[PDB]
RNA sequence: UGGAGCAUGUGGUUUAAUUCGAAGCAACGCGAAGAACCUUACCUGGCCUUGACAUGCUGAGAACUUUCCAGAGAUGGAUUGGUG
RNA sequence: CCCUUGUCCUUAGUUACCAGCACCUCGGGUGGGCACUCUAAGGAGACUGCCGGUGACAAACCGGAGGAAGGUGGGGAUGACGUCAAGUCAUCAUGGCCCUUACGGCCAGGGCUACACACGUGCUACAAUGGUCGGUACAAAGGGUUGCCAAGCCGCGAGGUGGAGCUAAUCCCAUAAAACCGAUCGUAGUCCGGAUCGCAGUCUGCAACUCGACUGCGUGAAGUCGGAAUCGCUAGUAAUCGUGAAUCAGAAU
């Protein structure tokens, strides 16, 4: 609604804009020409400093539009016999990294 | 006159002592002591010989040291403070040993042995 | 006169045969200018059966020397340029 | 690496029995002797079975392909 | 094998069998002034002009003995040679010092 | 097993001119750089007395007045159970835990500023109502059964 | 060190073709100090009848160009000249 | 006779630059810099040397000078040699059986990680010194006749048409260095978190049709005093800034 979801407070505006994944060096070009001052918050400013901080989300993709295509491209690669879906079916490291038994941040249980 | 060649070294130097009588004026690297050195605790450590020998009012000091890093040559201003002065006289001659500021140390990074990791530090085992 | 050769014992004993040998003939050759040890570090493995611990260590050098004939007329630096070599020096010269 | 500098796939010792197959009807495959016999992106709708040595594989070439080698139809590791 | 060193050593001539049409047609490749109609004549260059033309398939060993490790940028020799060479004297300049 | 160890601490400074706090730059230069540590090493000296009335050393000198145990606990056995030996040691031995134990136990507090953290309990060395003067008397208490452990079978 | 941040580091896992390697916290410094056209660890498409290469008896034509043709794939042979 | 010359040095810098200097853009154009110097080849070098006692006074063991350094500082590929039925009939070797129209033919029609776990465990932290930048006094020399690939026009960050260092006292990776008092709100399994869905982009070049660096952070986490008991530290030691170069075409944790 205001930043996609409910946001905890008493912190930055630029880190209220950098919320995990596409941003800050885009926002380096945003907060220098828009007029939204980083010197205060979402509430220490008035409400009118947020109106173009709300418009920069519904132009590319949405958290539901992310949920829309979180399975659609996955649907392509499961049932099409591929090696993008031989380990997508299996659970392994996929992009040719350290693959077989016990490297750290790729599989889980 | 007093227009002479001393030196002062720590971590691979070859120094310039442009010294004469004056009033304790201290200088380094075509600059003063409070230009590259300052806002750090090794400043008055070389005043501890300069207070030992009351030479903070009787000599004008320009000793230059370069190389290494920032503060590893704190001991090189310490190195040749009286190397320009025991050449001048033997007045402080038998009274300077308690200071202890000339020993060009070999507790350093010498040749690097294979099999070990570092200087005499050893790899991990059980 | 700039040189390219081997070691500490055959180029210094061949630039003994450059300065004096072209000074007796009328012109002047300046003194030998120092150019130090070439510091090149190596690694091998010297074990019969493979033991990455059991390395050894090597090094190799090349000396140069800067001489300069003041008024260039010394033919000895080019005529007796093969006199500067005995078995394994290949002399570089620079006339001037 | 592998950016789109080398754009078109003109390779005459690998071209001359795949592009020529437009005039002749589709009753037979294009027979492959590499793990890397790629062809042009103008020839989607064919059969390339991945050469590796003892039997051939089901390759369902469908309408949308842009990217990389044929190491997914017959995979690298085949789960023996 | 008598015919393993013999079946790969002959690439000193065969990889460089043309070596001039390869030398002329590997320099314009770094130039984009070639036209888009010339995206096919730059690709009638070298390959089925018989395929001893890729330089990717060559490898060195020792000069007398045949070993790929131990080769440095200053020899044609190897690591089981360099212990047996300078000790009889086959290696120049290689003295022991600091 | 002769001891060839030779102790000799350098006690002189161009900033403080102390005794047992001059050469201390070892644990305040936390494996990194002196530039960042210079404002943390001798930045706390004028931060312990900047909150009180007396000088930094005033409550720094009284650290070995309530943080130094009167016994020792080095174990030894003879033919039964291991018995330690506690007795009035030399100042050095007793006065080693009267600073470093008071100093190192400041990570379980950690208020604003790293230099305040180091100076956190330096002003406590006077009244001794902190944590460094809680283990000082504790040491004495664990010596009732060890009281007669020095001569006989020790 | 720790329900655990599922690397061929050997023992427990998945073939329709599988060659030898240590014997302890001296078991991932155990043939060789590198498997890029297989003339390698019998999948082998596949073909030998003299030979790349090591080899004696015999040759048109010394030689190469053998670019290009079947080749989605070595080469024989058109091999354009040369007769040395 | 085996890391082997601040310590002493005749003589030492044809093109570095600026102690003598004028100069300078105070980056040193440039003489002169051998003296208020620029990377040492190699050469007196460090001792049982003396004094006082202890010891059989004798091997030793303590105390001492000089004087900003005076007593011990094994740096081991033909181990001083002595050591534990056991790795290759295999890098040069070397036997009781074998293929022998063959493992002399070779252009090979693909068939090694189901997780069902233990384990040789050996950086990174525990949200607080808090969370996302383009910047400081500021690394920088050689190899370099099928090489390294500037200040690049390309840039947020990509230095592919350019090319000064082309045989390096130049330079191509040529940019740098934990600091000042680093923004607003002061101490938290989160405003440290993105594995299967980087699509798609004029560079090796006859050969990137459902997978590569290309780090823009919208997203899809798990880091809580380390207790059973165990790798392991008596001094420059337990202890957090990178490698320049080919069989002469630039991802050796």
């Amino acid at each position: 609604r205001i930043a996609g979801v409910n946001i905890p407070d008493n912190k930055h505006t630029v880190i209220s804009l950098t919320i995990y994944g596409v941003g800050r060096t885009t926002a380096q070009s945003i907060c220098a020409a828009t007029g939204v001052n980083p010197a205060a918050k979402i509430k220490d400013l008035s409400d009118e400093q947020i109106d173009q901080l709300r418009n920069e989300v519904a132009k590319i993709t949405t958290e539901g539009d992310l949920r829309r295509e979180i399975n659609m491209n996955i649907k392509r690669l499961m049932d099409l016999g591929c090696y993008r879906g031989l380990r997508h079916r299996r659970g392994l490291p996929v992009r040719g990294q350290r693959t077989k038994t016990n490297a750290r941040t790729r599989k889980g249980p | 006159a007093t227009q002479n060649y001393g030196t002062g070294r720590r971590k691979t130097a070859t120094a310039r002592v442009f010294l004469r009588p004056g009033t304790g004026k201290i200088s380094i690297n075509n600059r003063g002591l409070d230009q590259f050195f300052g806002r750090e605790t090794a400043r008055m450590v070389v005043r501890q010989p300069l207070e030992l020998t009351e030479t903070v009012e009787k000599f004008d000091i320009f000793v230059t040291v370069v190389g290494g890093g920032v503060s590893g040559q704190a001991g090189a201003i310490r190195h040749g403070i009286t190397r320009a002065l025991i050449e001048y006289d033997e007045t402080l001659r038998s009274s300077l040993r308690k200071a202890g500021y000339v020993t060009r140390d070999a507790r350093e990074v010498e040749r690097k042995k294979v099999g070990l990791r570092k200087a005499r530090k050893r790899p991990q085992y059980s | 006169i700039r040189l390219k050769a081997f070691d500490h014992r055959l180029i210094d004993q061949s630039t003994q045969e450059i300065v004096e040998t072209a000074k007796r003939t009328g012109a002047q050759v300046r003194g030998p200018i120092p150019l130090p040890t070439r510091k090149e570090r190596f690694t091998v493995l010297i074990s019969p059966h493979v033991n990455k611990d059991a390395r050894d260590q090597y090094e190799i050098r090349t000396h140069k020397r800067v001489l300069d004939i003041v008024q260039p007329t010394d033919k000895t630096v080019d005529a007796l340029m093969k006199l500067d070599l005995a078995a394994g020096v290949e002399v570089q010269i620079s006339l001037g | 690496p592998r950016s789109l500098k080398k754009g078109p796939f003109i390779d005459l010792h690998l071209l001359k029995k795949v592009e020529v197959a437009v005039e002749k009807n589709d009753r037979k495959p294009i027979k492959t002797w590499s793990r890397r016999s790629m062809i042009l992106p103008h020839m989607v709708g064919l059969t390339i079975a991945v050469h590796n040595g003892r039997q051939h594989v089901p390759v369902l070439v469908n309408e949308d392909m842009v990217g990389h080698k044929l190491g997914e139809f017959a995979a690298t590791r085949t789960y023996r | 094998k008598e015919s393993m060193k013999n079946r790969e050593l002959k690439r000193q001539l065969t990889v460089a069998k043309y070596a001039k049409k390869r030398a002329e047609l590997k320099a314009i490749i770094a130039n984009p002034n070639s036209s888009a109609e010339e995206r096919w004549n730059a690709q009638v260059a070298l390959q089925k002009q018989p395929r001893d033309a890729s330089a990717s398939r060559l490898r060195n060993r020792c000069r007398l003995t045949g070993r790929p490790h131990g080769f440095y940028r200053k020899f044609g020799l190897s690591r089981n040679k360099l212990r047996e060479a300078a000790m009889r004297g086959d290696v120049p300049g290689l003295v022991k010092a600091s | 097993r002769r001891r060839v160890a030779a102790k000799r601490e350098v006690l002189a400074d161009p900033k403080y001119g102390s005794q047992i706090l001059a050469k201390f730059m070892n644990h305040v230069m936390e494996s990194g750089k002196k530039a960042v540590a210079e404002r943390i090493v001798y930045g706390a000296l004028d931060k312990v007395k900047e909150r009180g009335k007396a000088d930094p050393l005033e409550t720094f000198e009284k650290a070995l007045d309530a943080i130094a145990p009167l016994v020792e606990v080095k174990s030894r056995r003879v033919g039964g159970a291991t018995y330690q030996v506690p007795v009035e040691v030399r100042p050095s031995r007793r006065n080693a835990l009267a600073m470093r134990w008071l100093v190192d136990f400041a990570r379980k507090r950690g208020e604003k500023s790293m230099a305040l953290r180091l100076a956190g309990e330096l002003l406590d060395a006077a009244e001794g109502k902190g944590a460094a003067v809680k283990k000082r008397e504790d040491v004495h208490r664990m010596a009732e059964a060890n009281k007669a452990f020095s001569h006989y079978r020790f």
